[PDB]
């Protein structure tokens, strides 16, 4: 085993804004070659390349590992492609930091696309990846997932009278991170007052969802140096998977992870618990080290993997965000970037999303920088947390 | 041990119509004439997720309730809307229903007689030994099948009834039957037409040549075939299309109002074709009386008439004991307006090809 | 229909797939293991648990409570099939053997008995029609008072 | 005295149309395959002025033919290609029959097993004895409802069958019978859609799940019950679509090439659905002897399966002696070319509103 | 028809996807590099030979001859859309410029001049219909003689 | 970097046979647990899986991954996903490998399925694994590429008058090879003359098309003893991509791989010969070392793809099988299990499917064996060879 470094990452700017404009080959070149360019590097130095999307029935191109390698121009070298929902690029990032530990390969590019506007209604399409004969031909989507996790999280914990409060601090935080950030979809707007969000749709926590392609260049430790003076080093990831169907999450015996709470649900997601844990015994780190963060925000899903992922207690992330912990000054900084709802969302590419922020951030290039980071943290989830993944970047 | 009725069932959608809002719409016939001449006032509006299938198997089940562990010997869908023209909804029904895959089974069909028609075979399995008993289904969506202003729209109704029939804790017994059948075009729906047509202007003209001929015939070949006679009848069920019918019918052959009222239930539904006559049973079998006599008489436009004589045993005190009856059943239901019912039942233009729900 | 030139479609489904999930579909069955008794929506081939391939078709039980509920009013996310009844009501129903099944509830006579820890029982309605012309039937759930 | 088949008659389209004319113009499968294979060299074709109640009549008519003067007492028509889909067309048939008016009567839709499951309701109803008699009708126009360029196009036929079922001069006792259904969509034909469809790709792998499944199912159901076995019987009758169906079906039951081939007929005429194991039937009553065995085991795509047992009699010499076989109608019959069918069936897609026949 | 109930479908195209391909589709509009003038079909955002971002749209050569030649004719393999043609004569075409072209050759009125090194020349013609239902349009092969 | 050795491989048997009365989970499960119990391995041992699929338009399921670790009943265990044509299986054994030698995982289950009847007719939709715009959309097929192939190679290396011999000869010592072979579709049929066969379908030579799941379980070498006597072990691996689009075979100024042939094209595959070049290398063999192998065979693509592994020299491959050099007694034996005219094809398995047999053959246990096997190859394609793996193993 050798260490793996994050030499470059980048991805097409304002990502919760779609770019009809081009093909999702342009938009995939475009990432691509800002990257290499980043990095002083030349597409030919490139050995392998993994790449995540959805799946082939939003643009109808399947089997897409060659038409990559062919327009990023680097063929014979081969692309390795991933799909798994909102998670595909985090997934893509751990097959290359496989592929270079490994030793097999030295340079690899990690990344991810969506290109929504190829479908005409992508919104009905996502529902073909879940637990199909059983919620996507029913009519049951991931959004209506969201939407109950949410109702279960503020019911349970006691947050009645206060779900619009805390679903409105949460989204007026993301757009203050976003407000700064020249490559988030909402730089530059204007700041709504709490009340203006807690009158709007989903109470200001609904994201911008738009078009996007992005990648990391991963090197072997060894050959870092050649590219940049600030390598970020990967100290360890994990990806678990449990059933697509909702029902699941309140029981579900095939889920073999010891010591999990004794209530789980929606809320409480068993499958995120155990991947955090897993990443940070392979990263040697506890909750208590992680100096920033980034998570799949939506609604109230934010709360529930703040407390998947160990910040802070059962049932407590809410008044967390009240209480102002994931502000620049706040006890966890959390999505500096703007996140889903200010910097924006494209299923594909989110992984690389969450990658950079915390990338910038560990090398102090950070539009809202953590003073001092030495370690950051993606939790990602695809599906209702069927996939998840988490992935832990250090800078020494 | 005698052959006959052991359980029951119903199936009715919870959605309903005012009369007024249709008329208010197409001012094609008189409110009037349609609430107190006609008696209906409402009827029950199919919701999207519904059709025959989803009735029938809600009243199949619910006779099924009434007999665990039942295993099914025979099964016959008596329906003139049936969503498939080929393979038999019947077997789609057995699949739901969960208990047993060896069953004589079809799907049958003269208009508003289909259930009784049904019926009729379940009877003659069960009486001829080829089975220990039969689940004969009555079941229609006449709302569906009737075009948007036509002058039948406001009172077009649908429903479900199920009706088991056995040896073991019968509550009513089989006597006897007859039928009889003819051409007489009075409605019809030729192979791919979605609606049901009229053959000629509504009126006492119309019903003396279909409705009342063949409502006579099966009745007088009945009572004939028993030596008995009106008088000798607790109760009398007819088809009901609507509430007027019974009534008219009852006046025509020499039965009184007395006779007809406890079957009667389509003020708020309206027509339910193959089920009406087998819903007018029901509702009698709620509230009825060991020792009591009935007389079944329907009516299939095209045209055919199955009547049946009853009689209700000792066992229909038990049945009753814990039992919903139908008028509670009808409590339950959801106003909706002219167009929401239009939208539901898929009446209006569309496109033939559709790129998202609204686009 | 007019010009019957035939319109691309990547995808048709064979009846096969609904075939083999009658069971699951319109009876509601799930799985048990034989050898440990867990039980388990939807139906499997392994036993989670304890990893045993001795597993039976299971009727789950078809009464249960509202868990947790949710409307769907936003017309961006309405499905093909699903855009003529607004709003639905979404949701995870605890069934009385434990299993949780997500769903929705229709027939709503009375509003105000729709609300969680509400009891609720199966029926069998019409969904989405199949790409090879079958109609589609499947569960939802209504109240039981 | 035992109960069963009296007499019967058959009613075949006289237009045919060669395999190769079809492939000529759609190339869209193997001459050798249709023809050698599958069995079949040529199909029958449906007239302008013929359908399922044209056949239909010719056949009851031909039965009732042999017994002077019967009076009808019930009336059963099994087809899937109805001409109504509301209204009964057996009471149209009962009308031209001239026979009487007080009859059970109704159709009866399970797919190519409706004609069987009709015969089964006549027998239920004579061996209940809510009739003395009955009649049974299975009658299809699958060529109608088949689309052009469908890859069963080639072999699509049309047909009808006609047995009355009594207990006074009967040439094949009606020993027993079991049937099974589910639901399996291996071809539907929804509400509307004028041509059936398959649910698959054609093949062994949907005759497996579907028409093997429920034909053994039935098969081996009633074998089980009369505690017999293939040896037992001297013939096998199946579905005929195709020529090669029987024998295919029979390999897979352990029956042998000898006791299929008396009921093989369809090579000149194609699939007649719900006639074609009545056709069948009536192929070997034409030629089969006192004391002889036949088991007949249809199918119902849907799916489903009728299997009947019967004896044929001493009374089979007598009406064998004047009686016109099936093999001797079907040399009846007048060539036309693809253009032509396409014509006389209605399958070219013509202006919706008429001017003149030319405009 | 007249039950206008949406049947299930996973994928409908959006007019985008065919907007962009117009040249490529209508034009025979590949890609040529202006640093070293390499050509390619069809067109790419980078060029292959030497990895520079500066690439145009480049007109293809309409004029050609057949390199090799198959006909289809396996019912089993026919496509929605085109499966009213049958024998199908698949090519791959050389262009004047080089470069090889899939398509099909149609209009043969002497089946003697169809064979390998036979010169063609591009025609536009009707594809199968896109899933939003607009006409599609693109190229297809001639004999020139 | 250390080694890692296949100690089970397992497929559903007769895969061009098709099992429409299992569900896609169910056929899944089926192989799994066999090469589980080959092995005397525990389902929950498993630390992650790789497993391939055409894609989601077939049976309307995306995001496989979760949906395949619950199925198999090894949650939180991930499963990684793979969709790359006919080499989904190849490729997943690449990823298998790379999760092994990187010290991340220690046991992993490679593997794919393709499950074509839950299409109406699957034969249409293979065409989305393609360029899409400029062939698919078009009406041009896969099978259109090969019967191109298999024209160019006859018309250009003198075979004119001797087609349908060599054809015929090719899928005869198929039927021969599968005859014997328990596992193959065509076991126990009696090999029909050649002459039969030439007056047949593609003259002998049209493969036999079905369903089927498989998979191969990997484990770091130290482990391998646990669970076999007779481990085999993985020397080198390569995979390469160029264009989907079949007119790039003839001029392909993106593929950089130096000392290719000067006329490249359908019949001459450089995307085959550079991944044969570069999987050679690094496994630290050449062809003279190679005892037995297996091609995705299939009209005249066998040929292409002998000469493209370097078997024998350019336009040889036609006079090579007619003069006995495939044959058990041959050169060089090859596809010895049937191959996908004798054993069958079912696109997602066909790499597991290779790999099976060479398995058995390097262990002896073959029903058509080499004797004294030490060096085996799997030489498999995606598209018209827009995909290309080779896999090298060995015995020592
Ligand atoms: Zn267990
Ligand atoms: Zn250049």
């Amino acid at each position: 085993a050798r260490r793996v470094a994050i030499v470059s990452a980048a991805y097409t700017p304002k990502p919760g804004s779609s770019r009809v404009r081009q093909t999702f080959k342009e938009m995939i070149v475009e990432s691509a070659y800002k990257a290499l360019k980043d990095a002083k590097m030349h597409p030919r130095e490139i050995q392998a390349v993994a790449y995540g999307y959805h799946g082939e029935g939003i643009s109808e191109y399947g089997g897409l590992g060659p038409t990559i390698s062919d327009a990023l121009g680097i063929s014979p070298a081969p692309t390795f492609m991933s799909t798994a929902n909102c998670t595909s690029s985090s997934v893509s990032f751990q097959m290359g930091h496989q592929m270079v530990a490994s030793g097999e390969y030295d340079i690899v590019l990690c990344g991810g696309f969506e290109k929504m506007t190829d479908h005409f209604n992508y919104a009905e399409y996502i529902g073909s990846s879940t637990e199909c004969e059983y919620d996507y031909f029913l009519g049951i989507s991931h959004t209506d997932a969201f939407a109950l996790a949410t109702a279960e999280y503020f019911q349970k914990f006691g947050y009645a009278g206060r779900e619009a409060d805390v679903l409105a601090t949460f989204g007026r935080q993301m757009r203050i991170y976003a407000q700064n950030t020249p490559t988030a979809t909402r730089y530059g707007q204007p700041i709504p007052s709490l009340e203006v969000l807690k009158n709007s749709e989903a109470c200001g926590s609904m994201l911008a969802w738009g078009e996007a392609s992005g990648c990391a260049i991963l090197v072997a430790e060894h050959l870092a140096h050649k590219y940049t003076d600030k390598p970020v080093f990967v100290r360890g990831c994990a990806y678990t998977g449990v059933s697509h169907y909702f029902g699941t999450r309140f029981h579900n015996p095939t889920l073999h992870h010891p010591g999990l709470p004794k209530d789980v649900g929606m809320a409480v997601s068993a499958n995120s618990i155990a991947c955090a844990e897993i990443a940070y015994k392979k990263a040697g780190i506890t909750a208590k080290d992680i100096d920033v963060a980034q998570v799949y925000d939506l609604l109230g899903a934010g709360l529930i993997q703040m407390e998947s992922m160990g910040i802070c207690g059962k049932g407590q992330a809410g008044d967390f965000v009240l209480e102002g912990g994931i502000a620049l000054d706040g006890q966890l900084p959390l999505n500096t970037d703007g996140g889903n709802i200010g910097r924006g969302h494209a299923s594909g590419c989110d992984g690389i999303l969450h990658i950079t922020e915390l990338f910038r951030q560990l090398r102090g290039e950070s539009d809202n920088q953590v003073k001092g980071a030495r370690i950051g943290v993606s939790q990602n989830l695809g599906g209702y947390a069927a996939h998840n993944s988490v992935i832990v970047l250090s800078n020494d | 041990k005698k052959i006959g009725i052991v359980s029951y069932g119903a199936g009715i959608p919870v959605c309903r119509l005012k009369v007024q809002e249709v008329i208010n719409v197409w001012k094609n016939t008189d409110l009037k004439l349609v609430e107190e001449n006609l008696g209906v006032t409402e009827r029950a509006v199919l919701q999207p997720d519904e059709d025959v299938i989803t009735l029938g198997v809600l009243a199949a089940q619910r006779a099924l309730d009434k007999v665990p562990g039942h295993q099914i010997e025979a099964l016959y869908l008596g329906t003139c809307t049936n969503p498939y023209d080929s393979r038999a909804s019947a077997s789609i029904i057995l699949e739901m229903l969960g208990s047993g895959y060896d069953a004589y089974c079809a799907d049958v069909q003269f208009a508003g007689k289909s259930g009784t028609s049904a019926l009729q075979i379940c009877q003659a399995l069960v009486a001829s030994g080829m089975t220990g008993s039969a689940l004969a289904i009555g079941a229609d969506t006449i709302n569906r099948n009737t075009a948007p202003g036509d002058l039948t729209e406001s009172y077009a109704g649908a429903g479900a009834a199920a009706l088991l029939i056995g040896s073991q804790d019968v509550i009513a017994e089989f006597d006897a039957s007859f039928s009889c059948a003819a051409d007489v075009a009075d409605n019809i729906r030729p192979q791919g037409d979605r609606y049901i047509r009229s053959g000629m202007g509504l009126g006492s003209d119309k019903n003396s040549i279909g409705l009342e001929d063949q409502t006579r015939r099966a009745a007088e070949g009945l009572m004939a075939k028993l030596h008995t006679s009106p008088a000798d009848y607790d109760y009398v069920v007819f088809q009901q299309n609507l509430v007027s019918t019974p009534y008219s019918l009852a006046k025509h052959l020499g039965f009184n109002p007395k006779q007809v009222e406890p079957g009667i239930y389509a003020g708020n539904v309206g027509d339910a074709g193959s089920a009406s006559p087998l819903l007018g049973l029901i509702n009698v079998l709620d509230q009825a009386r060991p020792g009591q006599k009935i007389l079944l008489v329907s009516y299939g436009f095209g045209a055919g008439s199955d009547a049946i004589a009853l009689t209700v045993t000792d066992a229909i005190e038990q049945y009753q004991k814990h039992n919903k009856p139908l008028r509670e059943l009808l409590e339950s239901k959801i106003y909706v307006d002219y167009g929401t019912s239009i939208k539901y039942e898929f009446k209006y233009l569309r496109a033939d090809y559709a790129l998202t729900a609204y686009l | 229909s007019m010009y019957p030139e035939q319109i691309h479609r990547m995808t048709t489904a064979s009846m096969l797939r609904e075939w083999r999930e009658h069971g699951g579909k319109y009876r509601l069955e799930g799985s048990q293991c034989e050898e440990c008794n867990e039980i388990f929506f939807p139906r499997r081939t392994v036993c989670g648990a304890c990893n045993s391939l001795s597993v039976k078709p299971y009727r789950c039980a078809r009464s249960g409570k509202i868990e947790v509920m949710a409307p769907a009013e936003n017309p961006i996310l309405a499905a093909m099939g699903y855009g003529e009844t607004v709003p639905r009501i979404m949701a995870m129903v605890r069934l009385d053997d434990g299993l949780v099944i997500a769903s929705e509830i229709v027939d709503v006579c009375d509003q105000q008995q729709l609300k969680v820890g509400a009891p609720v029982r199966m029926v069998i309605r019409k969904h989405v029609r199949e790409s090879n012309l079958a109609w589609q039937y499947a569960y939802k759930f209504v109240l039981d008072i």
